[PDB]
C-alpha cells in the first residue's frame, strides 16, 4: 500500500514500472530522462528532469 | 543496424555522393543510422538530417 512510486531511475527499468503504475492507478514520479516512444498511451507519470 | 548502416554507407560511396539528406520518422531512427551520421567525421559526406 503506497501512494506514489518515485522512479527506478533507468530507461530499461522505468518503462516497466510506468506500465504498472498506469495500470493500477498510482502516480509514477520520474526524476531522470527517459526515451518516451510516440505511441505510449500513458498518463500517470510526471518527469522532473528537464526535457 | 550495425550492419545495415554499414551497407547504406557502401551505397553512398559506390554512387560517389557528397551531400545526403537522411530523413527519419521517429526519434529511434537516429540509433538505427548512427554509423551513417558519424560518416562526415572521416569521409567527405555532408549530412543534412531532417
Amino acid at each position: 500500500g503506497v501512494a506514489a512510486i518515485f522512479g527506478p531511475s533507468h530507461s530499461s527499468s522505468a518503462n516497466a514500472v510506468q506500465s504498472i503504475c498506469n495500470a493500477l492507478g498510482v502516480p509514477h514520479i520520474q526524476t531522470r530522462w527517459k526515451h518516451q516512444v510516440s505511441d505510449n498511451k500513458d498518463s500517470f507519470y510526471v518527469s522532473l528532469y528537464p526535457d | 543496424f550495425s550492419s545495415l548502416s554499414r551497407a547504406i554507407l557502401d551505397l553512398v560511396q559506390f554512387f560517389k555522393w557528397k551531400t545526403v539528406t537522411v530523413v527519419y520518422d521517429d526519434s529511434t531512427g537516429l540509433i538505427r543510422l548512427q554509423e551513417l551520421i558519424k560518416a562526415p567525421s572521416r569521409y567527405n559526406l555532408r549530412l543534412k538530417i531532417r
